[PDB]
Parts: structure tokens; C-alpha cells; sequence
């Protein structure tokens, strides 16, 4: 069972050159193996870069090139831009069938952006159906790290909130997150001050966003 | 321009079999390989198989065979994906690829790939979305900015679409992941953030679509 391990995640600024790995549990990634490599962007579009080991495709931008490192397999971006941003996945030819690697997060960096901070009450209709959800909002932060803890009265919560990233977007090089608070209504009416308290690397100290409930 | 365009996914039960199709144009369709790849939710992609142009040469993932059937129609520009014995391990999103083949060169690439359909193995019922404003407020600015937002709630199966003004509006906008609940139902969030002074210069209206239940809903957020 031939299993293709690529690194997990790499940052690189633009402009400066980044090598992808890929390597197999048979031994050296050979020739024979026509390593192939695929990039992936966000609602899932792919396009494939590099064919038999070396050989880039019509289209692709110079600045792909792909060759062999030792026992690996390797994709080298050369400058690498913004629009860079994306997973890349590398796939060995092996007997008849094909094999994928995990794929590879490119982050390009940027410097550190604090986010904007935004909390939202549920709405009058939600309350309607018996539930109640806080939204909090971070937007447009780099790097990725942030801390998100809610309270309600002062009292931190736990255990009752979810949390969702964006990808990097491919323009500012940002991240973007969401929470949500779900508690019942009744739970929900019991309660005056409802806070989102957000740390991040380009926060000198946490920022707070808060609103009363029914005003 | 290159067009492959899946269809035949949704909600499937366990043991079941399904039929998924792919209709190929803007390339001489007969030429070509054409590969089958599949991607679990927050996985990697793993290949199922490809098809030679005249049916002859069918290569497949070993480690599942006798499951998967492909077969091609080169009168209809067509691709076929049969799936039977349905597992939850099957769920994801399938896609229809072209493989570019060119044996002086020592060159295989898979160079066009669908956008995929959806497929979910379960015996859960289909259930739509409530969709709720995330109100703007003129008092609640940041980083010179304002929020607003739909928050899309309770659904099953994955996916569904969410878009602003019927698509007119894209600059300053996040869909984010959708998140499985506790409860087994999912929940995603869609925002946008416009210059504080533009917000009451436009309406904004999130369009919510989510075809396995058939629901489609326009709404209007308001600052409040």
C-alpha cells in the first residue's frame, strides 16, 4: 500500500522562491513514477501543473517547475505571488493506478493585520423558533492564530460555541472568522450582557465587542 | 472554453447505489482519457479510475474494486460513475477530470477537472435551512467598516449556495465553512463588509439555495 506524504503547511513571502516535497513509502520517487502535481483553489478549482516529473503544462505560469530532490519528488515556485495561495497536491504513477499525496497549504505572508471585531444578537425571527445564536465576526486578520471566548454576565462560556475559517484570501492575504453562540431562548432571556473577547498577535491587548439584550 | 459539467449526487442511503454523470464539451471528448477523483469532507483527494477513449482499458483503485463501474458515451460526450454497497466513507465531492496523455513527451496530466457534485451516504431525512439577518448597525463600526450578514441554520445534507444580490455584490464578501452541529445539522454563516458611511447607500439580499430540499430563499438585511 503506497502511501505519498507531502509537508503539511509552508509560508513564503512574495517574491522569494519555495520548494513542495513529495515522498513515497517504496523507496525513491523515480522517473517511472511520472509525478504529476495539482493545484487546488478555493471553491475547488484545479489545475494541473506539472506532468512527468518535469514537464510543465500548456498554460501554467513559468514560475512552476518540478524536478527531483534526493528521494523526493519536488514543485519549486520561483517568486512566488499572492495568487499562489492555495493546496497542492502531488500524485505518483505507480503500477497502473494513481496515488495522491495529503497536498500541501501555501500561505504567503504579509504583515500582521488585527482584525475588525463584530458580534450580532439574534434575530427577532430566530427567537421565534425557540433558539438564539450570537454571532461573532473577525475579519480580514493576519496570521491565522486568534483566540475567541465568549462570555454571558462576565462568565466565560464553554463547551456550547463553534468556529469557522475562511482560506486565505488570494488579494490581502487574509484570514477571516466566524462563532457562533447557540443557547435555548428561554437561556437566552436570563441574561443581560452578552461579550465576544477576541486575543490576536496585532491586538496589543484583547478587544471586546458586546451588546445588551434588548437594547 | 473546456466545460465538464457532473450531475447525479445527493443523499443516498447506506447499501444503496447511485449513477453519477458528466457531460463534456469545448474538446474532441473522443480523444481523451477521463479519470474519476474524490475528495471527503476536509480530506485529501484519492483517484477511483480513468477510462481509455473506446472503453477498452478501465484502471481502478485496487483497495476498492467490484463497487465502482466507469463507462464512457462518446456519441453524448459523456462520463459515467456507478457506485453501489454505499458506505458514509463514501461521501464527497466527485469529480469529473480530463487526462492528458503524450507518451514521446513521458506525460500524464490532469489538466481539466469539473466542479464536482455532492454525494452523501445516510439514512437522515432531508431537511432545509432557516435563514437569519445579521443586522448592521451604524453604532457597531470597525476598522472603518460595517457588518452584515446571513446566518444559514439547520440543514442536511451539504451544500448550499449562498450569494448577495443575486451575485452582483462579491467585493467584501465571506462564506464561511459550514460547521456539523451537535445535533447532526449543519450550520454556516455568510457576511459582508462595506466603507461604515456606504451602508444605507444599497440593499442587501442573501440568496440561499439548497437543492436537496428544494429551498430557495431571498433575504433582505436590513440595518437595525
Amino acid at each position: 500500500e503506497l502511501v505519498v506524504t507531502q509537508e503539511s503547511a509552508l509560508t513564503t513571502s512574495p517574491g522569494e522562491t519555495v520548494t513542495l516535497t513529495c515522498r513515497s513509502s517504496s523507496g525513491a520517487v523515480t522517473t517511472s513514477n511520472y509525478a504529476t502535481w495539482v493545484q487546488e483553489k478555493p471553491d475547488h478549482l484545479f489545475t494541473g501543473l506539472i506532468g512527468g516529473t518535469n514537464k510543465r503544462a500548456p498554460g501554467v505560469p513559468a514560475r512552476f517547475s518540478g524536478s527531483l530532490i534526493g528521494d523526493r519528488a519536488a514543485l519549486t515556485i520561483t517568486g512566488a505571488q499572492t495568487e499562489d495561495e492555495a493546496i497542492y497536491f502531488c500524485a505518483l504513477w505507480n503500477s497502473n493506478h494513481l496515488v495522491f499525496g495529503g497536498g500541501t497549504k501555501l500561505e504567503i505572508k504579509r504583515t500582521v493585520a488585527a482584525p475588525s471585531v463584530f458580534i450580532f444578537p439574534p434575530s427577532d425571527e430566530q427567537l421565534k423558533s425557540g433558539t438564539a445564536s450570537v454571532v461573532c465576526l473577525l475579519n480580514n486578520f493576519y496570521p491565522r492564530e486568534a483566540k475567541v471566548q465568549w462570555k454571558v454576565d462576565n462568565a466565560l462560556q464553554s463547551g456550547n460555541s463553534q468556529e469557522s475559517v475562511t482560506e486565505q484570501d488570494s488579494k490581502d492575504s487574509t484570514y477571516s472568522l466566524s462563532s457562533t453562540l447557540t443557547l435555548s431562548k428561554a437561556d437566552y432571556e436570563k441574561h443581560k450582557v452578552y461579550a465576544c473577547e477576541v486575543t490576536h498577535q496585532g491586538l496589543s491587548s484583547p478587544v471586546t465587542k458586546s451588546f445588551n439584550r434588548g437594547e | 472554453e473546456v466545460k465538464l459539467l457532473e450531475s447525479g449526487g445527493g443523499l443516498a442511503q447506506p447499501g444503496g447505489s447511485l449513477k453519477l454523470s458528466c457531460a463534456a464539451s469545448g474538446f474532441d471528448f473522443r480523444r481523451y482519457w477521463m479519470t474519476w477523483v474524490r475528495q471527503a469532507p476536509g480530506k485529501g483527494l484519492e483517484w477511483i479510475g480513468e477510462i481509455n477513449p473506446d472503453s477498452r482499458t478501465i484502471n481502478y483503485m485496487p483497495s476498492l474494486k467490484d463497487k465502482f463501474i466507469i463507462s464512457r458515451d462518446n456519441a453524448k460526450n459523456s462520463l459515467y460513475l456507478q457506485l453501489s454497497r454505499l458506505r458514509s466513507e463514501d461521501s464527497a465531492l466527485y469529480y469529473c477530470v480530463r487526462l492528458d496523455f503524450d507518451v514521446y513527451n513521458h506525460y500524464y496530466v490532469l489538466d481539466y477537472w469539473g466542479q464536482g457534485t455532492s454525494v452523501t451516504v445516510s439514512s437522515a431525512s432531508t431537511k432545509g435551512p432557516s435563514v437569519f439577518p445579521l443586522a448592521p448597525s451604524s453604532k457597531s463600526t470597525s476598522g472603518g467598516t460595517a457588518a452584515l450578514g446571513c446566518l444559514v441554520k439547520d440543514y442536511f445534507p451539504e451544500p448550499v449556495t449562498v450569494s448577495w444580490n443575486s451575485g452582483a455584490l462579491t467585493s467584501g464578501v465571506h462564506t464561511f465553512p459550514a460547521v456539523l452541529q451537535s445535533s447532526g445539522l449543519y450550520s454556516l454563516s455568510s457576511v459582508v463588509t462595506v466603507p461604515s458611511s456606504s451602508l444605507g447607500t444599497q440593499t442587501y439580499i442573501c440568496n440561499v439555495n439548497h437543492k436537496p430540499s428544494n429551498t430557495k430563499v431571498d433575504k433582505k438585511v436590513e440595518p437595525k
